[PDB]
C-alpha cells in the first residue's frame, strides 16, 4: 500500500495525500469534512476530451496514475 | 477606488497555526484538529482601505515532507504571512529559512511580508513580543500576533499583508 498527493478542485482548491485503499467515498467525506462540517456529493475526473463520474468503490488515486491526459478531479454537489 | 487581485501565500512551521488562520478569515471558524496541509488554496472577496480587495490564499505545508513544490507557488505569489508560534521557539528561528527561500525565489530584498506570531491565547510563551519586533524591524515588516481560537488579529494580520502588496504593486 502506498500514498500519493491528489489535487481536487470544487466551487476553492485543496492538494491531500490520498492512500491507494481510499474509495471514492472516503476522499469525499474527507474533503466534505475539511470545508463543511456536520456531513451528498459526487466525483467527477475532467479532461479536454469529456467529463466521467468515478463510482463509490473506485480508487482515485489508481485513476490518476491511469492517466495525454491534462485530467482534473472535481467535487460536484446536486444543491 | 478599483479592483484589485492579490495573492497571499502562508508560510510557516508544522503545527504553526496556518491552516487555523485561513479557515478563521474564510469562514469564522477555528478548526480544532490538527491536519497537516499540503496546499489548499481560497478565494475571499473583501474591503480594505475602501477598495474591493479580490483576496487569493494559498495555505503551504510546513513539513518539509509534503512541501515538494515550494519553488512554483512562492512564484506565483505576491504577499507572504510569515507565521510563528509564540509557544514554540523552533518555529520562530525557521522564519529566516522561510524568509531567504522566498527572497530566492523572487529574486530581491524588497519582497512584501508580514511576520504573524501566533497561539497568543497561550500563557506559556517562549518568545517574547520584542524578540519579533527585532526580526520585524531588521527586515522591514510589521509584526502582528494573532490567535486562530479567538479570531485575534486574524483580519489586521490579512489586511495589513495587503497594504504591504500595495506598497510594491506596479
Ligand atoms: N491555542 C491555539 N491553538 C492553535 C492556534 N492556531 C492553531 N492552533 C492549533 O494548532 C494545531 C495546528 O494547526 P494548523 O492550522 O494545522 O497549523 P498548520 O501551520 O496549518 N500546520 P501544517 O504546517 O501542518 O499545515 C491545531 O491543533 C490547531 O487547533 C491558536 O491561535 N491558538
Ligand atoms: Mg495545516
Amino acid at each position: 500500500e502506498f500514498h500519493g498527493v491528489m489535487r481536487f478542485y470544487f466551487q476553492a482548491t485543496k492538494c491531500i495525500r490520498v492512500s491507494s485503499t481510499a474509495t471514492t467515498q472516503d476522499v469525499i467525506e474527507t474533503l466534505a469534512e475539511k470545508f463543511r462540517p456536520d456531513m451528498k456529493y459526487s466525483l467527477y475526473e475532467v479532461h479536454v476530451s469529456g467529463e466521467r463520474r468515478l463510482d463509490i468503490d473506485e480508487k482515485p488515486l489508481v485513476v490518476q496514475l491511469n492517466w495525454d491526459r491534462e485530467g482534473r478531479f472535481v467535487l460536484k454537489n446536486e444543491n | 477606488h478599483m479592483m484589485t487581485e492579490y495573492k497571499l501565500v502562508v508560510v510557516g512551521a508544522g503545527g504553526v497555526g496556518k491552516s487555523a488562520l485561513t479557515i478563521q478569515l474564510i469562514q469564522n471558524h477555528f478548526v480544532d484538529e490538527y491536519d497537516p496541509t499540503i496546499e489548499d488554496s481560497y478565494r475571499k472577496q473583501v474591503v480594505i482601505d475602501g477598495e474591493t480587495c479580490l483576496l487569493d490564499i494559498l495555505d503551504t505545508a510546513g513539513q518539509e515532507e509534503y512541501s515538494a513544490m515550494r519553488d512554483q507557488y512562492m512564484r506565483t505569489g505576491e504577499g507572504f504571512l510569515c507565521v510563528f508560534a509564540i509557544n514554540n521557539t523552533k518555529s520562530f528561528e525557521d522564519i529566516h529559512q522561510y524568509r531567504e527561500q522566498i527572497k530566492r525565489v523572487k529574486d530581491s530584498d524588497d519582497v512584501p511580508m508580514v511576520l504573524v506570531g501566533n497561539k497568543c491565547d497561550l500563557a506559556a510563551r517562549t518568545v517574547e513580543s520584542r524578540q519579533a519586533q527585532d526580526l520585524a524591524r531588521s527586515y522591514g515588516i510589521p509584526y502582528i500576533e494573532t490567535s486562530a481560537k479567538t479570531r485575534q488579529g486574524v483580519e489586521d494580520a490579512f489586511y495589513t499583508l495587503v497594504r504591504e502588496i500595495r506598497q510594491h504593486k506596479l
